[PDB]
């Protein structure tokens, strides 16, 4: 029969057009369709909205696009997860599903003037409004202050309605206080368990004249290392110029949370110029640890905390680098990035992630999988190598072992890890697979983009493959859906996927053919992948010294600020003492830590493929549904499961 | 075909001396250069420590305001000179070049270099 | 000074934000390349350092965005970076460090730093001699300058230090503040924790509360006392007992099957589970795709129920049967419930009770039953043969009272057969033995409006142990009426006696199913489904707490809600009174009373982990040097780690080079090859650090300090030990030799202190008459005595001169009798300089500044602006050595007393 398709997002938000695909395929004719959008058991039509017309000058292809509007009926059933059916009507024939629903309008950020606050002092904060596509929108605003304890001392509840979706507010701090770590908590109104925060100190304090900057040669220890942890102080004026002074470094194991100090690393280095060398030895550190089996170390963080004191008397200031990790090797390897799931006889690449022992990415590094010289593969600006493998048409769990294959590091000191992919199941043992491969590259907007579409199958009926339909996520909801042809002969296909700043910071790829064959029976192969993005401004911004280039001013003296952004932009502004930092340099702002949420605040929850047909869509967040009956599963859970 | 950046791996350069931090290309018919970044990576988010445009140089961490003459006479060149080297420039500095092509529309390399200083 | 700035010259650097530039700019200039540019010029602030600046830009297309760090650092030459603590506590002598800075590359700095003098501080700074010393900064170079002060002024305060230089134009001025804080120590009392609660003995007459003022008599005076209040609103939320798991109703989905009478059996437990389903929101986890596969199970049921829809709209088990008076109540009952889950007729549930209400009743309103049914294990309770004509007139009258919702206007006789059916029940109802025809008829009493005082008690008590309705008998009779007597108590709104009737099903966890389930299958899930929907959401506040203090003008109406997501308050009040505090109607607050003050000090203080001592004394064998002796150590006798002592020297003073050679290459203690190369020019700052120092001793370390540039008064020096672990556990000791204990001299009676580090009476040769008759009649002469000396109060730390008035010759703020005797302080330092005696006279100047308490005991103090004078007494007038001044003396006075002040 012509199979009617409906795939949307898993999760469908509050205030947010959602898109969603309809599909006729090996239709015949003009075939209206009507959409329908229900709330859940008590049916009131929230969006009936929506209507349009599949002609076959597009292969039956087309969408519509909703806001499911957070009704006063939407604000009655308070903390259980809520849901909306979708009819999906094609003319005669009816197409529904049940959908889950977030409430989430979008996200929130905070920006406080400083990071510590003295007693008396206003703060001064900026709270910027945004939906989940970062643009920025009116709405009402919860927004709390607590204190340490965590009891709230002031509330409020603005509009940001006209204000370019950045709310400015202040908050005089009284002249008597409880001390400690503050919060500024905000929600939208319509969202009050999604809870955007942002810490602050409240502290006594002046502000130093410079800045110390402890630092190790190296981001880590290794155990079997004879010299120790060599270590660097150095020290400079906040105005440029270097110090003469005296130091008081020390040394101390983290493990977990407890912190163990090292008395007798406890060395007086005076500092020439700026800087000053010193290291916790191994013997001293060892001793220092009496649980004495060397490897115990394994894990266990170091610390040093330095106390640099001027050469007149007049100030010091102390500074700590927390988390050195004692290791046994200076990379680490991830297969968050790779898929779990293969296809028999096909390839399966693998997205190897590496790292330094900070959780950073390393650059330039040779991986292999284990039972495989030669073949290796190095590591890109990001920490991402691309291995892959032929499979063997058996569906036996896989079992890969990938190393790091540097020279200069005895193999011992190469970093390794292992993993378990599964075969996706298909549909009745019909060995019929699709799979897409993207070369390996640090991804710009403006440039373009090649996705491999490869069609591994019985000759039999792959002549009745004229299409694989596909679609775009990034953010959460569909970004762009359309029709990448094949004509048979063929085994893979090329769609030049032209790459624009929306799809900042990742998006997946989600595709599918269908096909009737064996007698009578309706399939479906679909898969996914997964690509990162560069992480950018998705507009720019710069403040420079338009001022002729350089010079160097005094007190008082009047300057200029180019500032270079966006037309119809508005800029907000903040000036700080450096001081400030030496004292809290946490809870800035850094778009950067944007992108986090909002791939914190992912839909989808594998790096590509599933377990079948099905998990390939509900894992990266849509819902296929058709006539036939062939669909995704309820998603029952809101959270991705870890 | 495009632009690639010929930038080494590893750079080490005496203690309180210069050196040169290269970073080059070579230039292709039309792609008329607009945008030459280098990135300091310090903690686990880069930023911007160099820029040129329109109007010239444009430092923007005073920690390097004197030191950071970017070699400019040569087609093809972007390399970092630096000169009275501290300890605490120890850390992966980028190259970010952009390019205009004649089609209205844009293209950006970037490569990354480890500045060791030895003693 | 000769080639230089002065004083009067030199404007400050003042401004010092931690933060600023706070701002909003819109691009509205025209995109090149797509890229705008506003060039916003600004004035930079006075801080010398590094500017980070971060912009973030927010855009209609584009979203939000951030951009990057952009320093720009603000720089001089030459400048001074004055180093004022955070607070300082009054009456508590301090030390600050003002350090200048030399950056010209290869240029010697020829300098002379300045403090200027403010009222607020004890310092050497008077306002008729400058505080200032003259030095020499090298090349690429810092050096400090301490200055040692007394705050006096408590609150906020100035402090402003300036810098010149010589043989070129350099010149800076920095003015921080710093702040001053009361003499003793920092005070939480409590005065009352009340709870906030009308009704529970807030009483019938609302909360009313009065809460006294705090105790107050060891209050150190001239400091702040905050009364603060702290409003809470405790609340508990909720008693929702919870839902009976999905998982376990897998078999209530009952395939609707058979007659007419086996049809409404098996349509049930799927009709409820639905009717359950809905307003638990559970289909989550029973599966959400299972509801379709269900409804059409229901409209199953529905239709092949409308097959025997008798002619007369009635039902029974066949065509062929007569119609049953239970199955088509029943039906107006299973229907009813899914009027919303699907299209029921409009002519169908509204025609079932059209049949009931004009052939089935009596004259008193009984429902009777002319059709016993033969499937009757379905109708629970029902089976017994005793009051079936009470229980089954509330069965079928039940399902009148849920169908009266939308049928109003087609039967018209419907108020008249639950009027009479319930008085047959009213009066009828105190005769059941049974919980069953209690605990169903009450529910059907309780749709009316009509269950009060005995048939409620009964009601409520004829559950044994509060919160099951039970009977003699087979188990199901009892999970079936109890939820009779839950769906009364939902429409009693009687949430006190209602939690536990729940509990009791939900340890009963009766899922439906089987034989002869019908019933109590129904009745326990429309039950326990109308609990969820009703039931509190969150219990309830809404407060209006009022306060009132005499203090202010107005009350101050603290309005209160649960959804005020805070629930906490305040009110600071400055002065400490006696305040209402009513409060109005529903939950419970919290009400603190708490009180911020100061107390005296207590004689064991704070320098706490560090015992400090420090002594100077005269010179060896053969310009004047002296001997500075350090012996300091720790409290909590565990050798305390490596440490600073700090050491500010005297006002050109310096230490020996061999004797700190002598204690740097002496184990257990160190100094830097910085400090020991540096110029006798300037070693006007040392560090000694050191390796150990616990209390079981004491670490005795001494040093020979030559001076080198001679002149009056001196400032002491100071010593200061902390180890490097803090800077807050510390200890800063004084030393200097006319004073001793390096103590500055101030003159403080029990509160505020004189800066008394000056003249003790104008001074000193020719004294002629225009010279006094002038200096009598400048800006602050507040009166003029001729004085007796009546009695001289000697002591340690202040001197006492009680003077008797003998005239006043000019009078003025203090309306002194004559005769009258009035005490004059003075330094002890100045005793021997003014040396006075009794029996003797004097002629005494002074200002009005120099006052000292209020009226009418006003004591007065000699400074540096009286003029103290020997009168000879009137015989020894006629004196060849007395002469001149003697007829001058009373001269002086003719001219004040004929004339005053001609101005
Ligand atoms: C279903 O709904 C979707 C939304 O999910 C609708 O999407 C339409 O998609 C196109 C392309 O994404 C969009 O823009 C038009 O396409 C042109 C492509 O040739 C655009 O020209 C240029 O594209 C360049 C690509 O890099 C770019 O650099 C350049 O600046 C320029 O954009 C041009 O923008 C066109 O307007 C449609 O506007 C968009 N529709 C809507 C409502 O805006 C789509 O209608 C539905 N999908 C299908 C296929 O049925
Ligand atoms: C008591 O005093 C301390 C400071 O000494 C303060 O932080 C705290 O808030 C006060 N507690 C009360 C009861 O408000
Ligand atoms: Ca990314």
């Amino acid at each position: 029969s012509p199979m009617y398709s409906i795939i949307t997002p898993n999760i469908l938000r509050l205030e947010s057009e959602e898109t969603m695909v309809l599909e006729a395929h090996d239709a015949q004719g003009d075939v209206p369709v009507t959409v329908t959008v229900h709330d859940f058991p008590g049916k009131k039509l929230v969006l009936s909205s929506e209507k349009t017309v599949l002609t076959p000058a597009t292969n039956h292809m087309g969408n519509v696009t909703f806001t499911i509007p957070a009704n006063r009926e939407f604000k009655s059933e308070k903390g259980r997860n809520k849901f909306v059916t979708v009819q999906a009507t094609f003319g005669t024939q009816v197409v529904e599903k049940v959908v889950l629903v977030s409430l989430q309008s979008g996200y929130l950020f905070i920006q406080t003037d400083k990071t510590i606050y003295t007693p008396g002092s206003t703060v001064l904060y900026r709270i910027f409004t945004v939906n989940h596509k970062l643009l920025p929108v009116g709405r009402t605003v919860m927004v709390n202050i607590e204190n340490p304890e965590g009891i709230p001392v002031k509330q409020d509840s603005l509009s940001s309605q006209n204000q370019l979706g950045v709310l400015p507010l202040s908050w005089d701090i009284p002249e008597l206080v409880n001390m400690g770590q503050w919060k500024i908590r905000a929600y939208y109104e319509n969202s009050p368990q999604q809870v955007f925060s942002t810490e602050f100190e409240v502290k006594e304090y002046v502000l130093p004249s410079f800045e110390v900057i402890v630092e190790p040669t190296e981001k880590f220890y290794y155990i079997y290392n004879e010299k120790g942890l060599e270590v660097t102080i150095t020290a400079r004026f906040l105005y440029g110029k270097k110090v003469e002074g005296t130091a008081f470094v020390i040394f101390g194991i983290q493990d977990g949370e407890q912190r163990i100090s090292l008395p007798e690393s406890l060395k007086r280095i005076p500092i020439e110029d700026g800087s000053g060398e010193v290291v916790l030895s191994r013997k001293v550190l060892l001793d220092g640890v009496q649980n004495l089996r060397a490897e115990d170390l394994v894990g266990k963080s170091l610390y040093v905390s330095a106390t640099v004191i001027l050469h007149s008397g007049s100030d010091m200031v102390q500074a700590e680098r927390s988390g050195i990790p004692i290791v046994t090797s200076p990379y680490q390897i991830h297969f968050t990035k790779t898929p779990k799931y293969f296809k028999p006889g096909m390839p399966f690449d693998l997205m190897v992630f590496v790292t330094n022992p900070d959780g950073s990415p390393a650059y330039r590094v040779p991986v292999a999988v284990q039972g495989e010289d030669t073949v290796q593969s190095l590591t890109q600006g990001d920490g991402v190598a691309k291995l892959s493998i032929n499979t063997h048409p058996s569906q036996k769990p896989l079992s890969i072992t990938v190393r790091t294959k540097k020279q200069e590091l005895s193999e011992a000191e190469q970093a390794t890890r292992t993993m378990q992919a599964l075969p996706y199941s298909t549909v009745g043992n019909s060995n019929n697979y699709l799979h897409l491969s993207v070369l390996r590259t640090e991804l710009r907007p403006g440039e373009t983009l090649n996705v491999n579409f490869l069609l591994r199958m019985d000759r039999a009926h792959e002549a009745k493959i004229r299409y694989y339909t596909y679609l775009i996520m990034n953010k959460g909801r569909l970004l762009k859906a359309g029709r990448q042809v094949r004509e048979p002969g063929q085994d893979l296909v090329v769609l030049p996927l032209s790459i624009t700043t929306d799809f900042i910071p990742s998006f997946r790829l989600v595709a599918y053919y269908t096909l009737i064959g064996a007698s009578g029976q309706r399939e479906v192969v679909a898969d996914s992948v997964w690509v990162d993005v560069k992480d950018s401004c998705v507009g720019s911004l710069v403040v420079k010294s338009g001022q002729s280039e350089d010079r160097q001013p005094v007190p008082g003296q009047q300057m200029t600020l180019k500032i270079e952004g966006d037309h119809g932009a508005r800029v907000v502004l903040v000036a700080v003492d450096k001081g400030v930092f030496v004292l809290n340099k946490k809870n800035k702002l850094t778009q950067s830590k944007i992108w986090d949420v909002v791939e914190k605040a992912d839909i989808g929850c594998t790096p590509g493929s599933g377990k079948d047909y099905a998990g390939v869509f509900s894992d990266a967040g849509l819902t296929f549904t058709s006539s036939s009956g062939q669909q995704t599963a309820q998603r029952a859970e809101l959270q991705c499961p870890q | 075909g495009r632009p690639i950046l010929e930038v080494p791996e590893s750079v080490t350069g005496p203690w309180k001396g210069d050196v040169n931090l290269p970073c080059t290309y070579d230039p292709l018919q039309g792609y008329t250069q607009v945008l030459v970044k280098w990135l300091v990576q310090r903690g686990s988010d880069p930023v911007t420590i160099f820029l040129r445009d329109s109007s010239g140089d444009h430092i923007q961490q005073a920690k390097y305001q004197g030191r950071l003459h970017v070699s400019h006479k040569v087609p093809g060149d972007v390399s970092l000179q630096l000169s009275t080297l501290e300890m605490d420039d120890r850390s992966h500095y980028t190259c970010e070049v952009t390019w205009q092509t004649p089609d209205g529309n844009q293209v950006v390399r970037d490569k990354i270099t480890e500045l060791r200083v030895q003693k | 000074d000769e080639d230089i700035i002065a004083e009067e010259n030199i404007v400050s650097r003042s401004e010092f934000p931690e933060s600023w530039l706070w701002n909003v700019e819109d691009l509205k200039e025209p995109p090149k390349n797509g890229i705008s540019t506003k060039l916003m010029n600004i004035f930079l602030k006075d801080s010398i350092t590094t500017w980070e600046i971060l912009a973030v830009s927010m855009s209609d297309k584009k979203g939000i965005c951030v951009a990057d760090p952009f320093e720009v650092t603000v720089m001089q030459d030459f400048f001074i970076d004055l180093r004022l603590p955070y607070s300082v506590v009054r009456n508590e002598q301090v030390e600050i460090r003002a350090v200048l800075y030399n950056y010209r590359q290869n240029q010697e700095l020829k300098v002379r730093v300045e403090l200027l003098h403010n009222p607020a501080f004890c310092s050497l700074a008077t306002t008729k001699r400058r505080h200032q010393q003259t030095v020499t900064i090298p090349p690429k170079s810092s050096l400090s300058v301490p200055y040692v002060i007394v705050p006096l002024k408590t609150g906020l305060q100035e402090v402003e230090v300036k810098a010149a230089v010589y043989h070129h134009f350099i010149s800076d001025g920095v003015r921080k503040s710093l702040k001053v804080v009361p003499e003793g120590i920092r005070m939480n009392k409590t005065v009352a924790v009340r709870t906030l609660d009308p009704e529970r003995l807030g009483r019938e007459g609302v909360q009313k509360e009065d809460i006294p003022p705090a105790d107050l008599s060891d209050q150190v005076p001239d400091t702040e006392s905050e009364t603060r209040i702290l409003l809470q609103g405790t609340p508990v939320a909720q008693m929702t007992e919870d839902a009976v798991d999905a998982e376990r109703l897998k078999h209530l989905i009952v395939t609707p099957s058979g007659c007419g009478e086996q049809n409404m059996i098996g349509m049930t437990p799927t009709v409820i589970a639905v009717h359950y389903l809905d307003e638990t929101e559970q289909w989550e986890k029973f599966g959400l795709e299972k509801r379709q596969g269900a409804l059409e199970l229901i409209k199953k049921g529905y239709t092949q129920q409308l097959a025997f829809r008798q002619p007369s709209s009635a039902f029974a088990a066949f065509v062929k049967r007569a119609p049953s008076t239970w199955l088509t109540a029943y039906v107006v009952k299973v229907f009813s419930l899914a009027v919303n889950l699907i299209a029921i007729d409009s002519q169908v549930l509204c025609g079932a009770v059209k049949w009931l209400i004009l052939e089935k009743q009596k004259p008193d309103g009984v429902f009777q039953e002319d059709a016993p049914v033969i499937h009757q294990e379905m109708i629970g309770g029902l089976r017994n043969n005793n009051e079936k004509d009470m229980a089954l007139t509330a069965f079928v009258l039940i399902s009148l009272q849920e169908a009266k919702d939308i049928c109003e206007e087609q039967v018209n006789s419907l108020p008249g057969s639950i009027t009479k059916a319930g008085d047959f029940l009213e009066a009828n109802y105190m005769n059941l033995q049974r919980s069953y025809t209690v605990a169903i008829a009450g529910y059907a009493l309780a749709q009316m409006g009509r269950l009060k005082g005995p048939l409620l008690n009964k009601f409520l008590t004829t559950a044994k142990d509060k919160n099951r309705w039970e009977d003699p008998g087979k188990q199901l009779y009892n999970v079936e009426a109890t939820s009779y007597a839950l769906l009364a108590l939902l429409q009693l709104k009687d949430f006190d006696f209602v939690p536990p009737v729940v509990r009791w099903l939900n340890e009963q966890r009766y899922y439906g199913g089987g034989y002869g389930s019908t019933q109590a299958t129904f009745m326990v899930f429309q039950a326990l489904a109308q609990y969820q929907k009703d039931a509190p959401d969150h219990q309830e506040l809404n407060l209006d707490v009022s306060l009132q203090l005499p203090s202010r003008s107005s009350k101050i109406t603290h309005r209160i809600h649960w959804e005020s997501a805070s629930l906490l308050r305040s009110e600071e009040t400055k002065e400490n009174e006696g305040f209402t505090v009513t409060a109005e109607g529903k939950g419970q607050g919290t009400l603190s009373v708490v009180t911020m003050y100061h107390a005296k000090a207590k004689d064991q203080l704070t320098c706490n982990k560090f015992d400090l001592k420090v002594t100077i004394k005269p010179a060896p064998e053969t310009k004047n040097t002296m001997i500075l002796e350090i012996c300091t150590r720790y409290r909590g006798d565990q050798d305390a780690t490596m440490s600073i002592l700090d050491i500010s020297m005297m006002t050109g003073f310096a230490p020996d080079t061999d004797d700190l050679k002598q204690l740097a290459n002496g184990v257990d203690r160190y100094i830097s090859k910085y400090e020991l190369d540096k110029a006798f020019s300037d070693r006007n700052t040392l560090i000694i650090y050191l390796d150990k120092v616990s209390h079981s001793e004491d670490d005795c370390l001494a040093f020979k300090v030559h001076q080198y540039f001679n002149v009056e008064l001196i400032q002491p020096g100071a010593v200061k030990v902390y180890a490097y672990y803090n800077l807050e556990e510390s200890c800063t000791r004084f030393y200097h030799p006319e004073k001793e204990d390096g103590k500055l001299n101030k003159l403080c009676r029990d509160e505020l202190c004189r800066c008394a580090e000056e003249n003790c009476f104008i001074q000193k040769d020719k004294v002629t008459l225009e010279e006094r008759l002038d200096k009598a009649c400048e800006p602050g002469v507040d009166y003029v005595y001729k004085t007796r000396l009546v009695k001289v109060q000697l002591s340690n730390d202040f001197d006492e001169y009680i003077m008797a008035i003998e005239q006043t010759i000019k009078s003025g703020s203090d309306e002194v009798q004559v005769g009258q005797q009035r005490t004059f302080i003075s330094p002890i330092k100045c005793r021997e300089a003014l040396k006075l005696e009794e029996k003797k006279h004097y002629l005494m100047w002074g200002l009005s500044s120099d006052f000292w308490g209020e009226k009418p005991n006003l004591s007065y103090i000699i400074g540096k602006d009286t003029w103290v004078e020997h009168w000879p007494e009137e015989d020894e007038c006629q004196d060849e050595e007395n002469q001149k001044q003697c007829q001058d003396l009373g001269a002086f006075t003719e001219s004040m007393v004929v004339f005053g002040c001609p101005n």
